RNA sequence: CUUGAGUCUCGUAGAGGGGGGUAGAAUUCCAGGUGUAGCGGUGAAAUGCGUAGAGAUCUGGAGGAAUACCGGUGGCGAAGGCGGCCCCCUGGACGAAGACUGACGCUCAGGUGCGAAAGCGUGGGGAGCAAACAGGAUUAGAUACCCUGGUAGUCCACGCCGUAAACGAUGUCGACUUGGAGGUUGUGCCCUUGAGGCGUGGCUUCCGGAGCUAACGCGUUAAGUCGACCGCCUGGGGAGUAC
């Protein structure tokens, strides 16, 4: 509705959901979709193609906006950490940069016990 | 006396001040008796990773031959003027010179 | 360790002449100094525990080392505690 | 191989995250993969490196 | 980790990401930390990198 | 007397110790911009957090703890233990040529001191994790494992407590006894013309012969062959309990 011509590509890859939100190059948050509010829950939710199905989605948004290509923005293990680009490259979207945001600390804080069965 | 590899960065828009202390430093130095074997000044440089915004610096070199009593002295002014940012200064390792 | 100069230094000094440090005398004498002089550096941290190894250490050779002059050499002996302050 | 004004050679062993390379990838001596590798922080910790890609 | 590629071919070269960063460095992490099993259970690789 | 031990000179490497700084990565929290209906979690869930606008995303800021990579069969230490970088104060180990003292040594009941973590005191600090506790789920039950929170504590300063599978489950010091492979650091030599090669010290992994062993196994770093000194064992339970 403002015609950007061009943005960003945010996907949160977690293990047991994904979420992709498009933003221009500022930051702003452009236009966002969720795997799990894409219908499927749990086990399926968490899947591979889940990010794609709703990854595409996203575009059904952010592609009103004028915008002709964008970069990638991938932080996090979890499917769709892959699937999720081929969506967006594959949907006309013009690629660009990929770059991994996932963090990774230098050794500071400690993780949770959890995880014991 | 023992040597001290210094290697101080001063603010970008700072760099009038950048002879200035040098030729303050120089002095206190000589005065103590001490001796300089080298002095360089990497000026104006790219810096890697945006130490507190402004990504560009002015570097310069000392690797003077002054006793502990007066490079302390140094030490600390360097924390209390703003115009300067990250300082480092390692020890002797002999006399180091030219070069860099 | 010891100040390179103040080391030749204090050797002279109670040498059986001029470049003996392995002499009885000496090695009481330039070991004192450390000995004399880490009490600041403990008197100040303290807690340098794994460094007051390295005192105790030497602190129980100079003994042992005294005892030997002691029983090889009264005179010598009785001397250099004075001119080192020690026994108490 | 031993300084961190050697931006030139110490970008040799850093690979794009602007970590180290091992002593191995490299088959170079532990003694002065040690000396070196200490070259990469000090010289990381004046702007003269990057500590990763990012930032 | 940084990647971009010129002429629109569509090739993740994702090779630049795995070959260092993403799991391991994060897998390792993802739960509590060992505290006791590096000294150990990590030292123990040799027991099968020896042969 | 000089080979034991030690002193000196000169170098050698090091997560060895005390103190003070200091950088970047991330976490959480606060503020605001963008944006909208989810997020989070699981085996599923559910509690929980979201329209009072979360999550995601961007910007600024607050703070605490820990230092990815290098990093290893690695290094240092009496033991416990000790990893970013910088300086200050500091101990020990090693080789080299020699110069020196001249058996000044080894061991050691009692004694002295050092002692992981948890715990205790006083006063600080507190992000993350987390006994307790609180919900939610699982189950026949589930005062647990799993999920959502979360206090002590963990961090700090000084003091106390002295325990551990404080383990190599193997006391210390010295001397001899076939080998092979490799790591670590010192030193002598070689068209060094090379990292290349040869030696020769300290340390350290792996395989293994003789011999030792009840066997497993140990094997020049012995648990082999001997010497000096010390500690301890004398069936299992009761019991490292009572007094
Ligand atoms: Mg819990
Ligand atoms: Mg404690
Ligand atoms: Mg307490
Ligand atoms: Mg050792
Ligand atoms: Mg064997």
């Amino acid at each position: 509705r403002k015609q950007v011509s061009d943005g960003v590509a945010h996907i949160h890859a977690s293990f047991n959901n994904t979420i992709v939100t498009i933003t221009d190059r500022q930051g702003n948050a452009l236009g966002w979709a969720t795997a799990g509010g894409s219908g499927f829950r749990g086990s399926r939710k968490s899947t591979p193609f889940a990010a794609q199905v709703a990854a595409e989605r996203c575009a059904d948004a952010v592609k009103e906006y004028g915008i002709k290509n964008l970069e990638v923005m991938v932080k996090g293990p979890g499917p769709g950490r892959e699937s999720t680009i081929r969506a967006l490259n594959a949907a006309g979207f013009r690629i660009t940069n990929i770059t991994d945001v996932t963090p990774i600390p230098h050794n500071g804080c400690r993780p949770p016990k959890k995880r014991r069965v | 006396m023992r040597h001290y590899e210094i290697v101080f960065m001063v603010h970008p828009d700072q760099s009038e001040q950048v002879p200035g202390m040098i030729e303050r430093y120089t002095a206190a130095i000589t005065g103590a008796e001490g001796k300089i074997h080298r002095l360089e000044d990497w000026g104006r440089r790219q810096l890697a990773y945006p130490i507190n915004k402004l990504h560009k610096a002015h570097y310069v070199l000392m690797n003077v031959e002054a006793p502990q009593e007066v490079i302390d002295e140094l030490e600390t002014t360097f924390r209390f003027n703003d115009a300067v940012i990250r300082s480092m200064v390692m020890r002797t390792k002999h006399a180091v010179t030219e070069a860099s | 360790s010891l100040s390179t100069e103040a080391t030749a230094k204090i050797v002279s000094e109670f040498g059986r002449d001029a470049n003996d440090t392995g002499s009885t005398e000496v090695q009481v004498a330039l070991l004192t100094a450390q000995i004399n002089h880490l009490q600041g550096h403990f008197a100040e941290h303290k807690k340098d525990h794994h460094s007051r190894r390295g005192l105790l250490r030497m602190v129980s050779q100079r003994r042992k080392l005294l005892d030997y002059l002691k029983r090889k050499d009264v005179a010598r002996y009785t001397r250099l505690i004075e001119r080192l302050g020690l026994r108490r | 191989e031993i300084d961190y004004k050697d931006i030139a050679t110490l970008k040799n062993y850093i690979t794009e995250s602007g970590k180290i390379v091992p002593s191995r990838i490299t088959g170079t001596r532990a003694k002065y993969q040690r000396q070196l590798a200490r070259a990469i922080k000090r010289a990381r910790y004046l702007s003269l490196l990057p500590y990763t890609d990012r930032h | 980790i940084k990647v971009r590629e010129n002429e629109p071919f569509d090739v993740a070269l994702r090779r630049f990401k795995r070959s260092c960063e993403k799991a391991g460095v994060l897998a390792e992490v993802r739960r509590r930390e060992f505290y006791e099993k590096p000294t150990t259970e990590r030292k123990r690789a040799k027991a099968s990198a020896v042969k």
